């Protein structure tokens, strides 16, 4: 979808912030 | 007193929302894993709290030294070096929906997919833009919350994922892995 990517973008970038 | 109740070694709690957390998680490690062949800017700060996690750090291993073996026939390396960078989302969109159409849950076709994923972030960093990077793996994710995500929680997490690395007889999985890359690149490469 297009709604759906940028959430799961946000998870993304929520985790990658967390390890790094 | 839920904790003083039977157990059988564990429980059962909702890996739904898990399942896709661990997701951006894993794409994070196979991510920064292969950037560090670039180099980076001078790390003065930097944040390094030291990967906890042993869960997702073993699944990048085997991706990354799979991966990193993928890339030693010349001959699909240069086939996908051959590929039209023209649109991104269409490309991504076309093997998604490629090794879809026949609803074949052989795996392969997400362990493939990370392949061909991977390669192109490698390409796009090549090309100093950080924003596609995240743009991809948003796509990545896209598909996975799609569809995917409903394939895994029934196998009950990447329990199947951590099945299906096998050993034996794993030349015939590298073909195996290979023709279908092949396949979704040849309806692709359709003269043009």
């Amino acid at each position: 979808e297009i709604w759906i990517a940028q959430e799961l973008r946000r998870i993304g970038d929520e985790f990658n912030a967390y390890y790094a | 007193m839920d904790g003083s109740g039977e157990q059988p070694r564990g429980g059962g709690p909702t890996s739904s929302e898990q399942i896709m957390k661990t997701g951006a998680l894993l794409l994070q490690g196979f991510i920064q894993d292969r950037a560090g062949r670039m180099g980076g800017e001078a790390p003065e700060l930097a944040l390094d709290p030291v990967p906890q996690d042993a869960s997702t750090k073993k699944l990048s291993e085997c991706l990354k030294r799979i991966g990193d073996e993928l890339d030693s026939n010349m001959e699909l390396q240069r086939m996908i070096a051959a590929v039209d960078t023209d649109s991104p989302r269409e490309v991504f969109f076309r093997v998604a929906a490629d090794m879809f159409s026949d609803g074949n849950f052989n795996w392969g076709r997400v362990v493939a997919l990370f392949y061909f994923a991977s390669k192109l972030v490698l390409k796009a960093l090549c090309t100093k833009v950080p924003e596609l990077i995240r743009t991809i793996m948003g796509w990545t994710l896209d598909f996975l919350r799609e569809r995917l995500l409903g394939w895994i929680q029934d196998q009950g997490g990447w329990d199947g994922l951590l099945s299906y690395f096998g050993t034996p007889t794993w030349q015939t999985v590298t073909i195996f892995v290979a023709g279908v890359l092949t396949a979704s690149l040849t309806i692709w490469k359709k003269m043009g």
